[PDB]
């Protein structure tokens, strides 16, 4: 299936993942798409947090959704 | 000699070392209130004092894991190493808080701390508990070093405010919390989500309590543009969180909120407090002003139960 990244710049990216992905796969995929590196990569679906640990099933995200893809703050 | 050993700090285990060996070579790591003991040989001056070691039998571990919630085998050493540096902390009274004088990039601890100091909120694990007590007294060594083993951030490391702020819920009791949310799409049409606990009482995405309670616009998988609103709440606060961006503070529709000045690679943050006027609190420093305007990534607010209408 297909899912979409909306970046903080507002670009919308494009990864191709399976229901049983983790987060972490998933921010291997961007990583590798955009370079952000995972650890400081946090993804947002209707404005919840999700975890490394949990798949997209989990989170219950079927096709073609939109999750946002925010940074950690270093302060 | 005479010495005790500990895990918690309350139960002692009398023990006899011998001064002519080290410390590590009878208990294995040995802190000495978060001093590293490991390589030094017992001195006359250590008779009768308290020293923490590693969870190295089942009666420990059962201490340890009754006290602090945690099996990490690192935990102690963590926090041991925490509180070596945290001891030498400045604790100012600010407002009538507790804050942190700057050291060691403990901005994002600092604004923890004070927001904590604000809601409404009870720890599970003792440790977390007494240490919260004592930091409200005044004495937030051990409280911030807790905090600092918890997250798995060392001393120095930049830190952010709302993993923070997330991995210490994980370690509160905020089961009985419930958000109910809507979402609304013309073609599709309504769909109820309920949460429970952490995922209650926190947002990404827009700062505004309000505005979740009016609607926010996302995108549906139709392909329209569906409206998500909140239909019910029941928590004592709640935390709404975003990109930091100008934001105006005004008085008396908040409790509290942080301030991230910098970028994503460096930055500072400060804590703003919504009280008989708008206090901001830099560390040690204090000011006020009647109104705010400032690049906010956090802002939370009281709350007992709401339901849409
Ligand atoms: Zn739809």
């Amino acid at each position: 299936m297909q899912i979409f990244v909306k970046t903080l710049t507002g670009k919308t990216i494009t990864l191709e993942v399976e229901p049983s992905d983790t987060i972490e796969n998933v921010k291997a995929k961007i990583q590798d798409k955009e370079g952000i590196p995972p650890d400081q990569q946090r993804l947002i679906f209707a404005g919840k947090q999700l975890e490394d640990g949990r798949t997209l099933s989990d989170y219950n995200i079927q096709k073609e959704s939109t999750l946002h893809l925010v940074l950690r703050l270093r302060g | 000699i005479k010495v005790f050993t500990t895990v918690d700090n309350i139960n002692l285990h009398t023990q006899v070392v011998d001064m002519s060996m080290t410390y590590g070579q009878q208990f294995g790591p040995t802190y000495l209130d978060g001093a590293d003991v490991t390589k030094i040989k017992p001195h006359n001056s250590h008779e009768g004092k308290t020293f923490y070691v590693l969870p190295n039998d089942d009666t420990l571990r059962v201490e340890a894991f009754e006290y602090y919630h945690t099996t990490d085998p690192s935990f102690l050493g963590r926090y041991m190493s925490a509180l070596n540096h945290t001891k030498k902390w400045k604790y100012p009274q600010v407002n009538g808080l507790t804050s942190i004088k700057w050291a060691d990039n403990n901005c994002y601890l600092a604004t923890a701390l004070l927001t904590l100091q604000q809601i409404e909120l009870k720890f599970n694990p003792p440790a977390l508990q007494d240490a919260y007590y004592r930091a409200r007294a005044g004495e937030a060594a051990n409280f911030c070093a807790l905090i600092l083993a918890y997250c798995n951030k060392t001393v120095g490391e930049l830190g952010d405010v709302r993993e923070t702020m997330s991995y210490l819920f994980q370690h509160a009791n905020l089961d009985s919390c419930k958000r109910v949310l809507n979402v609304v799409c013309k073609t599709c049409g309504q769909q109820q989500t309920t949460l429970k606990g952490v995922e209650a009482v926190m947002y990404m995405g827009t700062l505004s309590y309000e505005q979740f309670k009016k609607g926010v616009q996302i995108p549906c998988t139709c392909g329209k543009q569906a409206t998500k609103y909140l239909v019910q709440q029941e928590s004592p606060f709640v935390m709404m969180s975003a990109p930091p961006a100008q934001y105006e503070l005004k008085h008396g529709t908040f409790t509290c909120a942080s301030e991230y000045t910098g970028n994503y690679q460096c930055g500072h943050y400060k804590h703003i407090t919504s009280k008989e006027t708008l206090y901001c609190i830099d560390g040690a420093l204090l000011t006020k002003s009647s109104e705010y305007k400032g690049p906010i990534t956090d802002v939370f607010y009281k709350e007992n139960s709401y339901t849409t209408t």
